[PDB]
RNA sequence: CGCGACGGGGUAUUGUAAGUGGCAGAGUGGCCGCCACGAUCCACUGAGAUUCAGCCCUUUGUCGCUCCGAUUCGU
RNA sequence: GGCUUGUGGCAGCCAAGCGUUCAUAGCGACGUUGCUUUUUGAUCCUUCGAUGUCGGCUCUUCCUAUCAUUGUGAAGCAGAAUUCACCAAGUGUUGGAUUGUUCACCCACCAAUAGGGAACGUGAGCUGGGUUUAGACCGUCGUGAGACAGGUUAGUUUUACCCUACUGAUGACAGUGUCGCAAUAGUAAUUCAACCUAGUACGAGAGGAACCGUUGAUUCACACAAUUGGCCAUCGCGCUUGGUUGAAAAGCCAGUGGCGCGAAGCUACCGUGUGCUGGAUUAUGACUGAACGCCUCUAAGUCAGAAUCCGGGCUAGAAGCGA
RNA sequence: GUCUCCAAGGUGAACAGCCUCUGGUCGAUGGAACAAUGUAGGCAAGGGAAGUCGGCAAAAUGGAUCCGUAACUUCGGGAAA
């Protein structure tokens, strides 16, 4: 079975082969899917208030 | 006086001049070198630009970083269907090169190679070969057909067979007009060649029975054309200041005062792309057969069913369902460009050569954006079936 | 064992990354890179791992107006991994060392990247995280 | 005989349309809980919009056109 | 630019002496023979109905008197490093502070940071900091107007559409089309590091290699866009300021109103892939072998032999040609 | 290049800029393509003057309210430090 990722911004699954992995200062480790979650992250815009993201959908029991 | 510093001149002198190819097809300038010992085969094939993708695998070199580890690397798919032998032809080893000696062809041709002899199919009469094609039905014309035959045998030194690609079964391409192209044998005796070409006459040769897996090719085909381009884009010289008066995309001199005149290795604005290329060492990392397990993107560790084909399709290709080919790395041309594919003219030995490719992950989202389902399933389960 | 794979340069001469050891230094400034051949009008830039020539702008008097060698630790260019996933850190940082590799201080503030880690035994030994 | 024009599906981008309803909403103004005002919020709604113009498939379905011509060329 | 080469630069001959011993490993005093036109002078032959006058930037090509790289000979060559010399110009010769500079000097990297030519290459290619008009200041000089291979600051850089060259584009090349041959021309790859050899050979010790092999990287070249990154008037979707259509809804105007995201297409050592093999030879070391009963790589005849050459491969394909 | 009179609404400190009403006007030869070079306007990963004679050019700053404001000074300023 293959490995796969999760974007830690939307939730996504992120398959084999791509991916963007920052590191934060404090020695966090995000992986986004795509430079959408990235910029949306370092833009400071919380996934929670985002409609599309998964965190949003498990906090409004969508 | 001398230039006060060094730097290597910008662009090869070795792809001169930077003009369009007088052809669109991939032409082989030269053929692998014959070996009578071995047994007849076909030394090149053509194919058409599919597109890219990326795949996964775990790496085996030894004294490597990426020992046992996984590396992804891009790769070219290329539709190879069958050719069709539709012709022989044999050349004579004279003190001026080559020369073709005879040209036999078979009884019955497609339309879509007939479409290769005409400039306007459809308001022609479509006489091609029907004259030719009579002297098979008569026994004096048998013979005489069989001569030929014979004839080659005793003087050709080299042979080359007539095949054409089946364009009608990839209807992406939007073309009917059939490509074709001299293929040499190699292998066995002249008389060998001879037998081995005419028994194929109108029949189908898969690309499996040309290439393998694992084995370095060389791709043939024209560039992706860019028209009239400048000389800090076509050359690669460097731009000029800010400041610079009427314009700094330029090269600043042209020449010395002596020669009073203007060289041929200076950088000049021209036509850039659609030149001819060969371009060496390009590894086979799978052959898709259709109707077999390898013709999917399954892998031994991946048992998701997809095909090769990305959802949506190959951007500007269309859906791949004939024989292709897997190929490490970039093809020249754009995408539904024919492509000749030839066996290696050199004795492939280095470890990268050898090594044996096991792929573990085929990647199969859409390319047409940032793909995020590898199925159309998917998908549709993510969304509750949308 | 093997050496390194080729990463994206992201840090030029007079690039300025901040110190991640305890030495006192608060900068380097970058005046040079080892190993850098060039050509013409190409500045010299270097990479996680990479040993370059720097000076201290800011820090103790003791290590300032001097040249001395240190290792690149993390960087803000983004930098392919062999698996295809592209990493980058939040700042630039760097460790002053001495021309055989070692650690002039004794600590290092924050994470490193591997590929710097693999290079250089004695950063490893007192790094905390390496990534 | 396929092509062409619609439409549909695939794919992708954005981020949840308009309308309706709400015992959501800081409050406020009247009447004797009712009525009026209210940014915003929630449900219908990963909705709506756009998607070849150089993306992919295609009648479930609709429609059109399939060629008036002109210029030359011979061992 | 030309003649000349004193001067500048480069090279040879003789051998007093230096070199612990020892003229000649490496040096060459006293003398003496040359070369060069990348120095500066000498001259005044060409140009005063005008050849744009510093340097840098950019770009190509050429030279060798070779800095590094390939192959070798010599040593006061143990090893390591270094020095002398040979074939050799294929490849490379960098990032910066100060100065208008040329020149120079320092910091740093590097296998190395060699030297030069092309109208002191290159201004209808740029730039205009300097020099070298007119404004102005200082110092010295002059009674003064003014002067200063003294300093200072501000000071318009014009024209190509002609011919040729060069770059690409059609056409021509005796019906038309397909598939090919091919003279000839161009051409390209490059250098380094790590691991192993090995703490081994060598050496009293200190110190301290190399081929093969493996894995990467530098410079360069040719492509390519799966992924990451970049570009938006998809004016694609959303948000939003001012105005405006009686409101709502939906739009429009502010030459792209602005902002976030943004597919596609294009694109970056900011992304990815690829970059080649025979023959003949140079230096040099040898075989057999006389001249010269011996000896001798040479005289006849042979061998090995390189970042060399030629071919092959790659690019083009002739008033060339075939089926 | 050439003197002067009349001067609406909105935004805003404002005969600033931007949009509108009265009045005026679409007058600048048109059509088709979207190569190089150009002119004008932009944007850009990481670095941040390493470019260059020189930060030339561009970018950054910008309104208002509150807080706070050094050296020096001719005591006025400096200061929107
Ligand atoms: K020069
Ligand atoms: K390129
Ligand atoms: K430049
Ligand atoms: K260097
Ligand atoms: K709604
Ligand atoms: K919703
Ligand atoms: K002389
Ligand atoms: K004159
Ligand atoms: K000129
Ligand atoms: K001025
Ligand atoms: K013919
Ligand atoms: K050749
Ligand atoms: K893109
Ligand atoms: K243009
Ligand atoms: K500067
Ligand atoms: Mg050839
Ligand atoms: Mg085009
Ligand atoms: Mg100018
Ligand atoms: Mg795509
Ligand atoms: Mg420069
Ligand atoms: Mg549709
Ligand atoms: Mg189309
Ligand atoms: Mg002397
Ligand atoms: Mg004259
Ligand atoms: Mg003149
Ligand atoms: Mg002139
Ligand atoms: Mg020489
Ligand atoms: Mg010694
Ligand atoms: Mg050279
Ligand atoms: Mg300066
Ligand atoms: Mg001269
Ligand atoms: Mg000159
Ligand atoms: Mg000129
Ligand atoms: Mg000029
Ligand atoms: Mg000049
Ligand atoms: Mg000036
Ligand atoms: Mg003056
Ligand atoms: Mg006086
Ligand atoms: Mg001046
Ligand atoms: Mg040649
Ligand atoms: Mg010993
Ligand atoms: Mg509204
Ligand atoms: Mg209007
Ligand atoms: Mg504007
Ligand atoms: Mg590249
Ligand atoms: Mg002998
Ligand atoms: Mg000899
Ligand atoms: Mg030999
Ligand atoms: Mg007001
Ligand atoms: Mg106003
Ligand atoms: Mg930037
Ligand atoms: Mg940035
Ligand atoms: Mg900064
Ligand atoms: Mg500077
Ligand atoms: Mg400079
Ligand atoms: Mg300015
Ligand atoms: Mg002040």
């Amino acid at each position: 079975v293959l490995k796969t990722e999760l974007c830690r911004f939307s939730g996504a699954k992120i398959y084999p082969g791509r991916g963007i992995r920052f590191i934060r200062s404090d020695s966090q480790v995000f992986l986004f899917v795509n430079s959408k979650c990235k910029h949306y992250f370092h833009n400071k815009l919380k996934p929670s208030k985002l409609t599309w993201t998964a965190m949003y959908r498990k906090q409004h029991k969508k | 006086s001398h230039r006060k510093f060094e730097h290597p001149r910008h662009g090869s002198l070795g792809f001169l001049p930077r003009k369009r190819a007088a052809r669109h097809r991939g032409k082989v300038k030269a053929f692998p070198k014959d070996d009578p010992s071995k047994p007849c085969k076909l030394t090149a094939f053509l194919g058409y630009k599919a597109g890219m993708t990326h795949i996964v695998r775990e790496v085996e070199k030894p004294g490597s970083k990426l020992h046992k580890k996984e590396t992804c690397e891009a790769v070219t798919i290329v539709e190879t269907p069958p050719m069709v032998i539709v012709g022989v032809v044999g050349y004579v080893k004279t003190p001026r090169g080559l020369r073709c000696l005879n040209t036999v062809w078979a009884q019955h041709l497609s339309e879509d190679i007939k479409r290769r002899f005409y400039k306007n199919w459809c308001k022609s009469k479509k006489k091609a070969f029907l004259k030719y094609s009579k002297k098979y039905e008569t026994d004096e014309g048998k013979k005489d057909i069989q001569a030929q035959l014979e004839k080659l045998k005793k003087y050709a030194c080299v042979i080359r067979v007539l095949a054409h690609t089946q364009i009608r079964k990839m209807k992406g391409l939007k073309q009917k007009k059939a490509h074709l192209m001299e293929i040499q044998v190699n292998g066995g005796s002249i008389a060998q060649k001879v037998d081995f070409a005419y028994g194929f006459f109108e029949k189908q040769v898969p690309v499996d029975a040309v290439f393998q897996k694992d084995e370095m090719i060389d791709i043939i085909g024209v560039t992706k054309g860019k028209g009239y381009e400048g000389v800090v884009t076509r050359w690669g010289v460097t731009r000029l200041p800010r400041k610079t008066h009427r314009g700094l995309r330029k090269v600043a001199c042209i020449g010395a005062w002596h020669p009073a005149r203007v060289s041929f290795t200076v950088a000049r604005a021209g036509q850039n792309g659609y030149h001819h290329r060969t371009e060496m060492n390009k590894k086979v990392y799978k052959l898709g057969k259709v109707g077999q397990e390898s013709h999917t993107a399954l892998t031994e560790f991946d048992r998701t069913e997809k095909d090769i084909t990305p959802i949506g399709g190959f951007p500007h290709y269309g859906v791949v369902k004939e024989d292709y080919l897997l190929i490490k790395g970039c093809c020249v041309g754009t995408k539904k460009r024919v492509v000749t594919l030839r066996q290696s003219l050199l004795n492939q030995t280095s470890r990268v050569a050898l090594e044996e490719i096991k792929l573990k992950f085929i990647d199969t989202s859409s390319k047409f954006g940032h793909g995020r389902f590898q199925t159309t399933q998917e998908k549709q389960k993510f969304y509750g079936r949308l | 064992a093997g050496n390194k794979f080729r990463m994206s340069l992201g840090l030029p001469v007079a690039a300025t990354v901040n110190c991640a050891d305890n030495t006192g230094a608060k900068n380097l400034y970058i005046i040079s890179v080892k190993g850098i051949k060039g050509r013409l009008n190409r500045l010299p830039s270097a990479c996680v791992g990479d040993m370059v020539m720097a000076t201290v702008k800011k820090g103790k008097p003791d290590l300032r107006k001097k040249v001395m060698p240190a290792v690149i630790v993390r960087q803000r260019k983004p930098w392919r991994r062999k698996d295809g996933v592209f990493m980058y850190f939040e700042d630039n940082a760097g460790v002053i060392v001495n021309p055989k590799g070692e650690m002039k201080g004794s600590a290092i503030t924050g994470p490193i990247g591997k590929e710097c880690a693999d290079l250089w035994p004695r950063i490893a030994s007192a790094a905390n995280a390496i990534v």
